């Protein structure tokens, strides 16, 4: 789907989940 | 899922719970990849040394959930199954080589806050991040320990790593087909996939694109969150050409 | 351990 792996409550509303910061800072 | 946290609402809304009809229970995770379309774990549904061959009858899948336990009324949509498709060369055999199967819905189901589709990796965001100390994330209601369950929705950030370490942790073959994820005794942190939380994906969220990506199905582990173990995954691109043929030939 | 579900799911 075009819209696949966008989440309505995070992605799509530019809102960040406590963790994905953690995830971020893994991919150097 | 153990030493995990309760996820967030909506956090992880392609999660997919495959239950038992009779007697009422978790039987594995799985994740929504389009409106028809589910992804699991083969084993969660053929695994002869322990008598397991579930049919299409057997089950259903229950999508938009947080809570375990409750019918999450409103917000949960139920699923019955069409049609169950293994992996032709699953070895069940043995070391659960490529360990995937997909589930058509009856119907499609409609996307709200709580539903919403994962996307499945290419080739390029693959090679890009699939490496060593690069960190996924696994979702689940499986058991919280080894040897109790959780009331909602689990989720752990685990290090993918490197292919000689997840080989010399076990005596059992590992194949291109799976990798394994997990801290090492000497990282301090833990965390890993514990019995239940089969079947459920395993994610990354791309900094290219900002979109979440299914790079892992949780297959197996000697344990739970055992020091010196680690968690292995189904390598969703490396079977991504079946997926494909499958979705083509029967979507 | 689990809530019931709507008798329709089970038909
Ligand atoms: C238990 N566990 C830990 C981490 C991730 C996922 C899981 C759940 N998976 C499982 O329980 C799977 C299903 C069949 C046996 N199994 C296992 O994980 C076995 N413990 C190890 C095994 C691997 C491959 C072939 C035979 C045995
Ligand atoms: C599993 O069940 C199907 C029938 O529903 C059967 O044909 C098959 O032989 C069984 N065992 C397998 C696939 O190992
Ligand atoms: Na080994
Ligand atoms: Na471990």
């Amino acid at each position: 789907e075009a819209d696949c792996g966008l989440r309505p409550l995070f992605e799509k509303k530019s809102l960040e989940d406590k963790t994905e910061r953690e995830l971020l800072e893994s991919y150097i | 899922i153990v030493e995990g946290s309760d996820a967030e609402i909506g956090m992880s809304p392609w999660q997919v719970m495959l239950f038992r009809k009779s007697p009422q229970e978790l039987l594995c995770g799985a994740s929504l990849i389009s409106d028809r379309w589910v992804l699991t774990a083969a084993h969660c549904l053929l695994y002869p040394p322990w008598d397991k061959n579930f049919t299409e009858n057997d089950l259903l899948v229950r999508i938009g959930k947080h809570s375990r336990t409750r019918y999450e009324r409103n917000i949960e949509k139920i699923s019955m199954l069409e049609k169950i498709y293994i992996h032709p060369r699953y070895n069940w055999r043995e070391n659960l080589d490529r360990d995937i199967a997909l589930m058509k819905l009856k119907k499609p189901v409609a996307f709200s806050d709580y539903i919403h589709p994962v996307c499945l990796p290419d080739r390029e965001t693959a090679a890009s991040l699939l490496q060593a100390g690069y960190k996924g994330r696994v979702t689940g209601w499986g058991n919280l320990k080894e040897t109790g369950q959780p009331s909602v929705l689990q989720v752990v950030n685990l290090p993918i790593v490197e292919r000689p370490v997840c080989k010399d942790s076990t005596r059992i073959r590992i194949t291109d087909n799976m990798f394994c994820a997990g801290y090492k005794p000497d990282e301090g942190k833990r965390g890993d996939a514990c019995e239940g939380d089969s079947g459920g994906p395993f994610v990354m969220k791309s900094p290219f694109n900002n979109r979440w990506y299914q790079m892992g199905i949780v297959s197996w582990g000697e344990g739970c969150d055992r020091d010196g173990k680690y968690g292995f995954y189904t390598h969703v691109f490396r079977l991504k050409k079946w997926i494909q043929k499958v979705i083509d030939q029967f979507g | 351990d689990f809530e019931e579900i709507p008798e329709e799911y089970l038909q």
